[PDB]
């Protein structure tokens, strides 16, 4: 093109690359708060999830109702976070229902409802939104909880879905069951286990899925984080590359203009 | 085997304690190293926790889980637990008293139930302070 | 049961009460910490 | 030396120049929406 085009072009590439550089470098301080604040998480969550550990705590038959959490965030630029996690969660959507089993999925995150909104809108129970703007922290969680009890779905048997943090440049997208309903939190190892009850261990179970979706936020937002940087950081060396190309451009551009120019004024004077 | 740990701050990992005592939402109880296996509710209170050796610690908490599995491995998670330094006597007993004025102000039995709560909790801190 | 279970209270709203009068009973050179626990960040789509 | 300076990616009228105008307008017609409720709202009183 022209010399005024390749210079435009050139520039907002320049200030593209720029802005991608400052968010991977947000992102990487975002990373490693979130990476410290992940160790007592990732111990909380080790010890709620214990006790089906070493119990054998599990979905006796076909139930009614089903409730999906896809926990995700709110901001983009992520990479394949949010499409894994929309991936995992339409394929368990698929296979409970194939067994005729009444699915429901809440999203915490705004992007969660957007992916699934187009074809399973009406699965959504409750969505929630302002995750990854922020640090999540236990509050968030149980109020996610309470309403996730107060939506008035009873499902008699859960699962959440979340992006566990790996390493640095590896995550894992895993589905974690919740035994929420209170009949089959009950088995033949609360035989041993003593005082169960049943209110006790109703309150507990709620206690235990409060905990769960805590251990999971904590989880995808450091998932989010590393990958947020990784993207910004692959989106600022692809926009150095082709800085380094317009760059090349510009300058035979610049040099053809000028010589262009001066084989005109040289022209016009001989012809005089 | 003790696990305590708050959802931010860790207080015992694997920890050969063998003696804790918790707030139980039904009443107390006393974990010695072979309590039968059970899961218990945690009520406003304060965990005292008593280690193998002699050296004993105080942390009031909230409500939370207390997961004594068949084994030793005991998983204390308590939503907000903090030592009693932390806190305020003055301040506790303030907040005691409010919370009593203000107890019958809540017309709704739910409500009533959730400021007898409040004075359940800052009763419980009273004690620990 | 109790006075709160069964009667509207959730047991995360009686977890919430008791964290709260925790987080007010600290003083306030730790009451930076207790704000940051607390989570207010989600909010409600419908 | 060849540099930059500040808004220039709209200058260029690029994909992201026209991507960056249109998310601009789509936010601040929601928000017109939002604010003409309120107001809406207010003058009924």
């Amino acid at each position: 093109a022209t010399l005024k085009d390749i210079t435009r072009r050139l520039k907002s590439i320049k200030n593209i690359q720029k802005i991608t550089k400052s968010m991977k470098m947000v992102a990487a301080a975002k990373y490693a708060r979130a990476e410290r604040d992940l160790k007592p998480a990732r111990v909380y969550g080790i010890g709620s999830l214990a006790l089906y550990e070493k119990a054998d705590i599990k979905v006796p038959e076909d139930k009614k109702k089903h409730l999906i959490i896809g926990v995700s965030s709110d901001r983009g630029l992520c990479g394949a976070i949010h499409s894994s996690v929309a991936k995992q969660i339409k394929s368990e959507v698929a296979n409970l229902t194939a067994a005729g089993k009444e699915v429901k999925i809440v999203g915490v995150g705004d992007k969660i409802r957007g992916i699934l909104h187009r074809t399973h809108s009406d699965q959504f129970l409750v969505t929630f939104k302002e995750v990854g703007r922020k640090p999540p922290t236990f509050g968030d969680a149980s109020v996610i909880a309470l309403e996730l009890l107060n939506s008035g779905y009873e499902f008699d048997e859960g699962s959440i879905i979340f992006n566990r943090f790996r390493s640095v440049i590896s995550y894992k997208t895993e589905e974690k069951p919740i035994f929420s309903l209170d009949t089959v939190a009950s088995a033949e190892s609360m035989s041993i286990y003593d005082d169960i009850d049943a209110d006790v261990l109703r309150n507990y179970q709620e206690y235990s899925l409060a905990n769960i979706i805590y251990y999971s936020l904590k989880e995808s937002t450091t998932s989010e984080q590393s990958a947020r940087m990784t993207a910004m950081d692959n989106a600022s060396k692809n926009a150095s590359e082709m800085i380094d190309k317009l760059t090349l451009t510009f300058n035979r551009t610049r040099q053809a203009v000028i010589t262009k120019e001066l084989i005109e004024i040289i022209s016009g004077a001989a012809a005089l | 085997s003790f696990t305590f740990a708050s959802p931010t701050q860790v207080f015992f990992n694997g920890a050969n304690v063998r003696q804790v005592d918790v707030p139980t939402q039904t009443g107390a109880f006393g974990i010695l190293a072979s309590h039968v296996p059970t899961l218990q509710v945690l009520r406003p209170g304060l965990v005292v926790v008593h280690a193998e050796d002699g050296t004993t610690s105080k942390y009031f908490v909230s409500s939370g889980s207390v997961t004594v599995n068949a084994d030793s491995s005991v998983q204390l998670l308590a939503e907000e637990a903090v030592t009693l330094d932390m806190l305020d006597p003055g301040v506790a007993k303030a907040n005691l008293e409010k919370a009593q004025s203000e107890l019958l102000g809540a017309a709704d039995e739910a409500s009533r139930a959730e400021i007898q709560i409040r004075i359940e909790a800052n009763e419980a801190l009273v004690k620990a302070l | 049961v109790a006075y709160w279970r069964q009667a509207g209270l959730s047991y995360i709203r009686y977890s919430q009460i008791c964290a709260k009068a925790v987080r007010d009973a600290l003083k306030a050179e730790f009451k930076a910490n207790a704000e940051k626990t607390s989570g207010s960040n989600v909010k409600i789509v419908k | 030396g060849v540099r930059s300076g500040a808004g220039a990616v709209r200058d260029a009228g690029g994909a992201f120049g026209k991507k960056e105008q249109a998310d601009e307008e789509r936010y601040f017609r929601a928000r017109a929406r939002e604010q003409l409720a309120a107001l809406k709202k207010h003058h009924e009183n």
